């Protein structure tokens, strides 16, 4: 089996730059038989290119294919913001058919802080088994970021739960919501509750903690 | 005007059988060899089966070759893949290609269908409503958020004030931990806003007709 | 399974070039651009190029490399109702081998006998010779050149022969040269492709050589461009009448031999996911191009001749073996360095024919090497027989009445079996196995489906196409004649067994099939229309 492998994985640009991705493979394929696939967020793929070089309807000028052998590549002359999507190399030289291992476009903005907002347990929740805390790190730039959970000062490790959203449409930004669960004889022993954020835009953390009762 | 439509697709468990079909239109589907194509939750595109423009011809993956069957009727205009010995890691959202020219590509591609192969147990969210901290209660905005813990398969449909408002919400993903999704927005709105108003938080999961609203107690 | 291919991809295109580039290239479309307005003639040579000749030279290969097997086996799987059709195509090629070799000898026979100082086709002072001789040719009747009469009088020895029953004796010089054919045939073609796609690069590419020099040769000649104008010049009247058109779709078809059994052969050792389409429009592309530049290298020296020998073109214009075999080699014997011209000509005429002839005979052992198990089980010996059995009855055209019976199977032994031959081998394939049907192999192999172009004259066109050539032969058939001497009643009747001994396996197996399967009439007709892989 063939395999294409798309690099870089995720790619940052602004519009206006001078972006290319590329596609390499484990066995040559002909420059006839190699296309290139843009998918959007929640929506299905779309023939970008084929045939190497060779642009679909609709697809404007600015994007062109270029490579041969077993290395090809993706070119955008100008990047435009319309172009934040994934883009899929895929080979019919021989069976089985395979897709690449895809580059993510996404668009790069000025760094951001996190409005953390953190949350105690809920009433109702406070009735079954357990009970949980859920902080939010809100609109910030880069995506990463680092949560540190504290119960009296001391570092709780495991039983938490991380997601991150996808870069937002508007303010280019991301989010996260980080939700530490314990039981109710766990969580009612102690007090303090500390949600601390480390990110690469504050020298130290940005806390925001909660006493259980106030 | 050229039309693919994904079907069938659903819950079912390791080992299961289910049979998923694609309708065609806006072109003559009887001259058009067409190919499955199913890409990962990891979004991780992997080709399945291709059918000849009459079905004499039919390549299938390593990995499915025996478990799957592609076909075809063309007076129908349907694309039919039957699964069967099921594993966990077939699941993915299957699309329906049309690629008929190999130096062309797949020129029209489906909506897609999901499915998903899992043991896990279809259990309903429990749904929590998230009160901010009585303390420092004094930015120009406040945020208040909404956790839906526990429940069993995707999708859920989360909104708040029955879709009234969306600026400054963010809903986030899904995340599965020992055979149990559990999701959680958040809503930032002014001060001025709350709460001396109705906010309130709509979950909807449709496996189990589970439709749960919640509004926020400040308490 | 398990079949060879092609040493290298090559070795089949000039397989498939040599074939067919024959003698018709160089005796038939120059004399064909001359007889019908010049470059006027090329636009419905063109045409039924493009919709008739090629979409069928395009089908027979198709299918060769598709199914993977010879012509009869190949026609038996896919529609065995028709699988007559593979054995008469076959036929047609066997009877073919006994005359078209001939060609070839006798090309021989002038290549040795052009080493001297002096060529002998020039005087009329010799021992065979005629008072009614004169230097050069003429529009007039019993008057013949000085190389007509050495063509009949000592080469031929045909005058000692009163008609086709009268053979006289067998001159033995021939004989040796068409053994020699067969020989040369043999160690090229029994150790199988590995030495066929190799011996190509001789044939196929020799001629070539040769006419480049004679096309370099010819235009550095007085009055070399009064032959070209004589080629060229325009008379689209021509394109207003309706035997042009016969005359341009007539030789498309001869031209490119397509389902002839051959290319199928030849095409059947490719491997499968070859790009077919790609190779049928470059093959006859050439082709069309050689005969082309085999017209400059003719005319330019029959221009030569009307200039500088004082000869009425309309008298050295000609078609046939009269062109290479008395008209060319006349005018040759003037210009200075004579003997190398000669020598190189008949040796690109013997290289013409022989690469031709390997294509027929080949599409013959292919054919039943892949319905007969036993055959290519012990190959080698199996076509020094054929070729025994070749070179015995081409005894008879080694004879002095010999060319009377080359003239009876040039005219019916394949000239209108193989026409009607291929006409079922286009409705077999647009509407018993299909275009639909036959689509998507080509799609599986290249990759894509054979445009709309190739369906509309696979279907419509290709068959009245054919039918606008047999319609017009039938109607133009007189009772066979050569010179002053008329074949006799049952001459004729002995010429329609052997084309429709052919022709008749046809219905001879829709019928002996018909009823050698169980069922129904319905499901026998359905059952027969079936296919192998299904
Ligand atoms: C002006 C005239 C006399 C010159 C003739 C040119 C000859 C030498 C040209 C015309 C056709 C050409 C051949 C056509 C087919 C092929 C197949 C290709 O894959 C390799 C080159 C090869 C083998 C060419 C070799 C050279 C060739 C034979
Ligand atoms: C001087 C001689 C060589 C002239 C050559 C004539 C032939 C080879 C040329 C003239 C017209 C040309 C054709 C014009 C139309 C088409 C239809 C297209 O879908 C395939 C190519 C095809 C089939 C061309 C093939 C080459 C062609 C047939
Ligand atoms: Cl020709
Ligand atoms: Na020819
Ligand atoms: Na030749």
């Amino acid at each position: 089996e063939n395999v294409l492998t798309q690099s870089p994985a995720i790619m940052s640009t602004s519009p206006g730059e001078k972006v290319t991705m590329t596609c390499r493979a484990s066995s040559s394929v002909g420059s006839s038989y190699l296309h290139w696939y843009q998918q959007k967020s929640g929506a299905s793929p779309k023939l970008w290119i084929y045939s190497t070089s060779n642009l679909a309807s609709g697809v404007p000028a600015r994007f062109s294919g270029s490579g041969s052998g077993t290395s090809y590549s993706l070119t955008i002359s100008s990047v435009e913001a319309e172009d934040a999507a994934t883009y899929y190399c895929q080979q019919f030289s021989g069976y089985p058919l395979t897709f690449g291992s895809g580059t993510k476009l996404e668009m790069k903005r000025a760094d951001a802080a996190p409005t953390v907002s953190i949350f105690p347990p809920s009433s109702e929740q406070l009735t079954s088994g357990g009970a949980s805390v859920v902080c939010f790190l809100n609109n910030f730039y880069p995506k990463d970021i680092n949560v540190k959970w504290k119960i009296d000062g001391s570092e709780r490790q495991n039983g938490v739960l991380n997601s991150w959203t996808d870069q937002d449409s508007k303010d280019s930004t991301y989010s996260m919501s980080s939700t530490l669960t314990l039981t109710k004889d766990e969580y009612e022993r102690h007090n303090s509750y500390t949600c601390e954020a480390t990110h690469k835009t504050s020298t130290s953390p940005i806390v925001k903690s909660f006493n259980r009762n106030e | 005007e050229v039309q693919l439509v994904e079907s069938g697709g659903g819950l079912v468990k390791p080992g299961g059988s289910l049979k998923l079909s694609c309708a065609a239109s806006g072109f003559t589907f009887s001259s058009y060899a067409m190919s499955w194509v199913r890409q990962s939750p990891e979004k991780r595109l992997e080709w399945v089966a291709e059918i000849s423009s009459g079905g004499r011809y039919i390549y299938y993956s390593d990995t499915v070759t025996g478990r799957f069957t592609i076909s075809r009727d063309n007076a129908r205009n349907i694309l039919h893949l039957e699964m069967s010995s099921l594993r966990s890691e077939d699941t993915a959202m299957y699309y329906c290609a049309r690629g008929e020219v190999r130096q062309r590509g797949f020129d029209y591609w489906g909506q897609g269908t999901t499915l998903t192969v899992s043991s896990a147990k279809t259990t309903a969210p429990s749904v929590y409503p998230l009160a901010p901290v009585c303390g420092d209660t004094t930015g120009s905005s406040v945020t208040l958020g909404c956790l839906v813990k526990g429940y069993f398969p995707e999708p859920v449909t989360l909104t708040w004030n029955s879709g009234s408002l969306s600026s400054g919400v963010h809903t986030f993903p899904a995340v599965l931990q020992s055979d149990l999704y559990t999701l959680s927005s958040s809503v930032t709105v002014t001060s001025s806003t709350w709460p001396s108003q109705s906010i309130t938080c709509n979950v909807a999961h449709p496996a189990s007709s589970t439709k749960v609203d919640k509004k926020i107690e400040p308490r | 399974d398990e079949r060879e291919t092609w040493s290298g991809k090559v070795d089949f295109l000039l397989s498939v070039i040599g074939f067919a580039v024959d003698l018709a290239n160089v005796w038939r479309f120059p004399y064909l651009c001359y007889k019908n307005g010049g470059g006027a003639f090329l636009v419905p040579y063109g045409i039924m190029l493009a919709v008739g000749g090629i979409p069928l030279f395009y089908m027979e290969l198709a299918l060769g490399q598709h199914n993977r097997k010879g012509a009869i086996t190949c026609w038996g799987r896919l529609v065995p109702l028709f699988k007559g059709i593979g054995y008469a195509v076959v036929l047609i090629a066997f009877y073919v081998g006994f005359y078209y070799n001939v060609i070839i000898a006798w090309s021989l026979r002038f290549f040795f006998a052009s080493f001297t100082n002096s060529l002998p086709w020039t005087s009329c002072n010799n021992i065979w010779n005629t008072p009614n001789c004169r230097p050069f040719e003429g529009h007039v009747e019993g008057f013949q050149s000085a190389a007509s009469e050495y063509f009949n009088r000592y080469i031929l020895e045909l005058n000692r022969s009163e008609g086709i029953h009268d053979l006289g004796a067998i001159k033995w010089d021939m004989a040796l040269c068409l053994l020699i054919v067969y020989l040369i045939c043999y160690f090229s073609l029994w150790k199988g492709i590995s030495t066929s796609g190799k011996v190509v690069w001789f044939t196929a590419l020799f001629p070539y050589a040769v006419l480049l020099i004679l096309l370099i040769r010819g235009l550095t000649l007085p009055g070399s461009f009064l032959g070209i104008q004589y080629y060229l010049t325009p008379n689209f009247s021509a394109i207003y009448k309706a035997e042009v058109w016969v005359d341009a779709a007539t030789q498309v078809f001869f031209s490119l031999g397509p389902g002839f059994g051959v290319l199928l052969a030849y095409a059947s050792y490719n491997k499968y996911h070859n790009n077919v389409y790609k190779d049928a429009l470059l093959t006859s592309f050439i082709n069309s191009a050689t005969s082309f530049i085999a017209g400059f290298v003719i005319f330019s020296v029959l221009g030569y001749m009307a200039h500088t020998l004082g000869v009425r073109i309309e008298d050295v214009a000609t078609e046939g073996p009269g062109l290479v075999f008395v008209v060319y080699p006349a005018a040759i014997a003037t210009m200075p360095a004579s003997t190398f011209w000669a020598l190189i000509f008949f040796m690109m005429l013997a290289t013409l024919g022989l690469d031709s002839s390997f294509g027929g005979m080949e599409a013959i052992i292919t054919a039943l090497s892949d319905e007969f198990p036993k055959i290519k089980r012990n190959r080698e010996l199996f076509v020094a027989g054929l070729f025994s059995l070749y070179f015995v009855v081409g005894l008879a055209s080694c004879t002095q009445g010999g060319f009377y019976f080359f003239h009876l199977l040039d005219r019916y032994a394949a000239g209108y079996s193989i026409l009607v031959a291929v006409f079922f081998e286009a409705i077999a394939v647009s509407w018993i196995y299909g275009t639909n049907r036959f689509s998507e192999d080509i799609r599986d192999m290249i990759g894509f489906p054979p445009g709309r172009y190739w369906q509309v004259c696979w279907r419509f066109v290709a068959p009245i196409f054919l039918l606008f050539i047999t319609v017009y032969g039938l109607i133009g058939y007189e009772p066979l004649t050569y010179a002053d001497y008329v074949y006799p009643s049952w001459a004729n009747a002995l010429g329609w067994c052997i084309a429709g001994s052919s022709v008749v396996m046809i219905p001879a197996v829709a019928i002996f099939k018909l009823l050698s399967t169980p069922g129904s009439l319905r499901q026998r007709f359905t059952i027969l229309t079936t296919p192998w892989r299904d």
